[PDB]
């Protein structure tokens, strides 16, 4: 079995850059190699076909390079419609194995988020369900470290986050951490507050509330 | 032209069966090697199966060898996939594609749309649509909880596609009751609250649910 | 698993096989119709099937030649591959390649045409054939065999020499191109296996081996020699030296090849009569039908299939009449699609007899191979179809058969006497050709490895002949001359080892089936008729053709991977024993440097 370990896992660049990805093999796969591009939420497109060969109908900028054990696909100037996820794919011994995939995102200036915090409203509550979120808006870079801490008290596994993709706008990113408690669970407890550390905070910010007070 | 189209996606129970069919036009089926590749929803992608020519020789990956079974009538053109004891993590986005030929070394380069297979033992279950209140800094934001619904697709829009500016409609996550999750919000200027009207639109089209929810100041 | 080049090329294997199987049926076919009924309309159709063939073939071997042959790991496609890749002549330029073309067909045709003529009688000339041999065979006149000898030689050779010179330098030019060492490795390279350990085999093994087995087979021929040159003493008196070699015009055909024709001059025994059984074949009536027929049960008695229905069908086993002339050569017919035919003009003479338990033993090897993939199917080498031919033939042959059958009388009392006289007339023909054969390769592998220049051919020639054979010219030849160009095989390219190969694989073969069937008795009385083990044996190494190593199929059935002379020696133990007592007060041996001239 063919392994493929793909290099860089994530990558930045601004548009004119060189951007390089290495897919590396463990063994020998002869000239079998292909690059793909791929689009969210749209179907893998053959960029290079044995491991230079340019694709009809694709622009020039793409090339390929490598042979026997190392590969490279380089990328001379960068392009608006080049950000997407590259897959390294062999089709020389079977089985088949594709790379691990390398997103190429878009680099800006440090932004810190916007925090807003909602609490469960009493319909839920009669519904038998509380949710608490809170919002971390239009930050950036990506690592950002959120904490919940309900009377002083770490809480860990009971909260979910997800991140928004690249913004079309202003390439910032934005999460949403929605914690989901019982009614008993929601009534044992006073204070709720979720405590966000991120590259563009000099210290961290805590936004907190008491349970049924204003 | 050469135009892969693919069917057979629907929903299934774990250690369920069933059997994706792709049709194939446009050229000599009878002389390519095909293949099925699939996608775990935001993960990578591998290689399902693989057929020779003559339909003779099948290969298989040691993930999901003797489980699954590729085959191919020649005369339909049409390629097979026969898929049994189906478990939660074959749920995955599966495409079939072109493959080598005879001599070249050629490779993937038309593939079809997808079909989506899911695998999960709950059935069908409508959401519920609770609302987020506003109580911060020239703009506020407000938003519409949709939670315990399946399957996808669920559309959000907000007052009727009129509002566009500083909604973010955030992917949807799968809690472990079985059943999904989504959120959205907006930003809006704090001077509009009681002024303007803010519709949280909700159309699941596989349970039929179509939600127009009031947001409010309180 | 595999890789993705393997898996190509079997696709590809699969369509050349079947795309090849039609037309080399139809070119088959078509030589079929030509051979048996010569018109201008068959001679055509032939020669348009044998072109259309031959495209094809050079086209498919074009295509196959970008399959990368290092990455292949399945035995039988990476043997297909390899043959199908040869490049054979293509890789010589156009033009030396015609020219080498025209020197081949230029040779070909001026042996086939050379007539010489009786000084004598200007009017009166004779070609090879059938004047030439029937001269060489019968005459005892020593001035008149000297006299053919010397104007055949004297006049085809000297027109062959140069011919042969240019012959020779194309060819080298070629091997060398397609990264063989010279035309000689290329023709050893049928020998080499290469990639199964443990069963490997160089092309110089080849000739190491060859030279080991002569070494032991040299007694035996020395004692021969002797006895042979003392009954020609007493044949040519005052014409041979006690201590010479024999002059090479004395030895029964027009080289030497063969010394069956000394049998009459060489009896040991005149008085008792011969076992010729052709009397009693004619008082019974007998048939081409009978014939075969029993040649079929003799085969079928051992394990073996039968003959198809196509094959009573579709032979021609007569003589066709005056009417419908057709060539009269025994072949042995593999048309392909299960259809096979014998074409042979059979007289009711033992001789015809034994010809014909040797054609079906040919028809039982092709057909036993039949399920292998096309380019798999054929001998393990070049010698083994002779040798199961002649294993046929030699069981056939044994009189224990001859009574079994009931053509010889019960009351046929076996002495001694006709045993020897049995294995002297076998020894005239098959130990009489291994010298001659092993001088001839020796001296074409010297030539292509450029070992011997031009200016000292017939020197080194003549020098072989002395040294090995025990030959000496009666007349001496300078450098004008091309005596081994003579001889069809040599002005023919026609590889000739394989004879050699083959007389100690028939033997080797004959050990080995008469110990499976329990004989007990000397080995030339062995008849391996109702043993189906023997046959079960036989068929086991029929079955493969070519698709394994020739080293495992010999092992399969001898258990040795190499050629070995004892089953010979031990074949022939009683006539030498005969012979070294009869040679007591004898000379063996021979001088080099006595010679018929000073
Ligand atoms: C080598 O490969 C053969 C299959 O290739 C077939 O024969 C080749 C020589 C060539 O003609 C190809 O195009 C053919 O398709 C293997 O034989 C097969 O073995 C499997 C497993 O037993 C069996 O199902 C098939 O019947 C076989 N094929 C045929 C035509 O009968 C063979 O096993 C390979 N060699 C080794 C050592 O495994
Ligand atoms: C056998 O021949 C091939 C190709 O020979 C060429 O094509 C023939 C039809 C004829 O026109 C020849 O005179 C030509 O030279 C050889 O393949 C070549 O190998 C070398 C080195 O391995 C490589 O650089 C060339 O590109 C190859 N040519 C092609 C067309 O691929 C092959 O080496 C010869 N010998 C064998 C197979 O043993
Ligand atoms: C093989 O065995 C068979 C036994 O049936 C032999 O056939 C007999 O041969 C004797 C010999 O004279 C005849 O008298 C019998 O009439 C034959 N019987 C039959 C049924 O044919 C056969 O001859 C043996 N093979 C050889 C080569 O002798
Ligand atoms: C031989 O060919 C001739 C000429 O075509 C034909 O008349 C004759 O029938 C043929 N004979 C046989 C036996 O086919
Ligand atoms: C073989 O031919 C003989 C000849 O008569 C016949 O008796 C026998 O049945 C045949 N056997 C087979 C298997 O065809
Ligand atoms: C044959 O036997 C006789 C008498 O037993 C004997 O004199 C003679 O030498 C023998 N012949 C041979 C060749 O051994």
């Amino acid at each position: 079995d063919i392994q493929m370990t793909q290099s860089p896992s994530a990558m930045s660049a601004s548009v004119g850059d060189r951007v390089t990805i290495t897919c590396r093999a463990s063994q020998g796969i002869s000239n079998y190699f292909a690059w793909f591009q791929q689009k969210p939420g749209k179907v893998p497109k053959r960029l290079i076909y044995a491991a230079s060969s340019l694709q009809s109908g694709v622009p020039s900028r793409f090339s390929g390079s490598g042979s026997g054990t190392e590969f490279t696909l380089t990328i001379s100037n960068l392009q608006p419609e080049d950000f997407a996820t590259y897959y390294c794919l062999q089709h020389s011994y079977y089985p088949y194995t594709f790379g691990q995939g390398t997103k190429l995102e878009i680099k800006r200036t440090v932004a810190a988020p916007s925090v807003f915090i909602f609490p469960p409203s009493d319909e839920q509550l009669k519904s038998g369900t509380a949710s608490v979120v809170c919002l971390l808006n239009n930050f950036y870079p990506r690592e950002a470290k959120v904490q919940w801490k309900v009377d002083n008290a770490l809480q860990s596994g009971n909260s979910q986050e997800s991140v928004t993709e690249q913004d079309s706008k202003d390439s910032t990113y934005s999460l949403s951490s929605t914690l989901t408690l019982s009614k008993a669970d929601y009534e044992k407890h006073k204070v709720y507050a979720c405590e966000v550390t991120h590259q563009g905070l000099s210290s961290p910010v805590t936004k907190s509330f008491n349970r049924g007070e204003c | 032209e050469v135009q892969l189209l693919e069917s057979g996606g629907g929903l299934v129970q774990p250690g369920g069966s069933l059997r994706l069919s792709c049709a194939a036009s446009g050229f000599t089926f009878s002389s390519y090697a095909m293949s099925w590749v699939r996608q775990a929803p935001g993960k990578g992608l591998e290689w399902v199966s693989g057929i020779s020519g003559s339909g003779d020789r099948t290969y298989y990956p040691d993930s999901v060898k003797g489980r699954f079974t590729i085959s191919r009538d020649n005369s339909k053109n049409t390629l097979y996939l026969q898929m049994n004891s189906l478990r939660a993590e074959d749920t995955a986005v599966y495409y079939c594609a072109k493959d080598w030929a005879m001599v070249g070394a050629d490779a993937f380069d038309i593939w079809g749309q997808g079909t989506m297979v899911t695998v999960s033992s709950a059935s069908t279950k409508g959401p519920s649509v609770f609302p987020l209140a506003p109580s911060s800094g020239g703009t506020a934001a407000l938003g519409c909880l949709v939670k315990d619904y399946f399957p996808e697709p669920v559309t959000v829009s907000w007052n009727s596609g009129a509002l566009t500016s500083g909604v973010h409609t955030f992917p949807a996550v799968l809690q472990s009751s079985g059943l999904y999750s989504l959120s959205s919000v907006v930003t809006v200027p704090s001077s509009s609250l009681g002024t303007q009207t803010y519709i949280c639109n909700v159309n699941h089209k596989p349970s039929n649910t179509k939600v127009d929810k009031k947001v409010e100041p309180k | 698993a595999q890789s993705t080049i393997e898996e190509q090329a079997k696709t590809f294997l699969d369509k050349f096989n079947h795309e090849a199987e039609d037309l080399f049926y139809q070119s088959s076919l078509a030589s079929w119709n030509y051979n048996t009924n010569i018109t201008e309309e068959n001679v055509q159709n032939m020669n348009n099937a044998g072109d259309k063939w031959s495209a094809f073939l050079k086209e498919q071997s074009t295509l196959a030649q970008m399959y990368p042959l290092q990455e292949i790991q399945n035995l039988t496609v990476k043997l297909q591959l390899q043959a199908l890749q040869q490049n054979g002549s293509s890789v010589l330029s156009e033009d030396k390649s015609k020219r080498l073309n025209t020197i081949l067909n230029t040779m070909s045709t001026i042996y086939s045409t050379g007539k010489v003529c009786n000084p004598d009688n200007p009017q009166e000339c004779l070609l090879l054939e059938p004047g030439l041999n029937e001269i060489m065979a019968n005459s005892l006149d020593y001035n008149e065999r000297l006299w053919a000898w010397e104007s055949w030689r004297s006049e085809v050779g000297k027109q062959l020499r140069p011919l042969y010179e240019e012959y020779v330098v194309l060819k080298n030019e070629m091997a060398r191109a397609n990264h063989y060492e010279d035309y000689g490795d290329y023709w050893r390279g049928d020998y080499e296996v290469n990639g199964v350990d443990g069963y490997d085999y160089s092309r110089g093994q080849l000739i190491e081996d060859v030279e080991h087995t002569f070494e032991e087979i040299k007694p035996l021929y020395e004692h021969l020699h002797a006895y042979v040159r003392a009954k020609l003493m007493n044949a040519y008196p005052s014409y041979i030296s006690p201590i010479g070699c024999l002059p090479a015009h004395l030895l029964g055909d027009m080289w030497g090849r063969f010394w069956t024709n000394l049998y009459s001059l060489t009896v040991p025994f005149g008085q008792k009569p011969n076992i010729d059984v052709t009397d009693a074949m004619v008082d019974q009536a007998w048939d081409a039908q009978r014939i075969f027929k029993e040649a079929e049960k003799f085969f079928v008695s051992v394990g073996l299939p039968n003959m198809t229905q196509g094959f009573w069908e579709n032979s021609m086993l007569t003589d066709p009449g005056n009417v419908q002339k057709a060539v009269c050569h025994p072949t042995a017919w593999d048309l392909g699609k299960g259809d096979f035919r014998i074409l042979m003009c059979t007289k009711v003479t033992m001789d015809d007899f034994l010809t014909a338990h040797h054609e079906m033993g040919h028809i039982q090897y092709d057909m036993a191979y039949a399920a292998q993939p096309f380019l798999l199917r054929n001998g393990a080498n070049e010698g083994f179809h002779e040798a199961v031919g002649e294993i046929m033939s030699l069981s056939a042959a044994t009189p224990k058969h001859l009574k079994s059958i009931g053509l010889l009388s019960p009351d046929f009392q076996e002495d001694n006497e006709t045993e020897i006289n049995f294995l002297l007339k076998q020894a005239l023909t098959i130990v009489g050709t291994l010298p001659f054969t092993y001088m001839l390769e020796k001296w074409r592998w010297m030539v292509f490895k450029g070992e011997i220049p031009k200016d000292q051919w017939m020197k080194k020639w003549w020098e072989m002949k002395r040294e090995i054979v025990g030959v000496v010219e009666p007349v001496p030849h300078d450098e004008t001359y091309c005596d081994p160009a003579s001889l069809f095989h040599v002005s023919n390219d026609y590889s000739f080892i394989r004879y050699y190969t083959r007389t100690l694989y028939q033997f080797q073969f004959q050990e080995a089936l008469c110990q499976a069937a329990k004989h007990e008795g000397p080995l030339h009385k062995c008849d391996i008729s109702n043993s189906t083990e023997a046959g079960q044996k036989l068929f086991n190494m029929l079955r493969l053709g070519k698709s394994e190593p020739w080293t495992l199929a010999l092992e399969n059935v001898v258990g040795a991977k190499n050629m070995n002379v004892r089953p010979l020696l031990n074949y022939f133990e009683p006539l030498f024993t005969w012979l070294k007592d009869q040679n007591k007060n004898s000379f063996v041996g021979w001088s080099t440097d006595w010679s018929p001239y000073a």
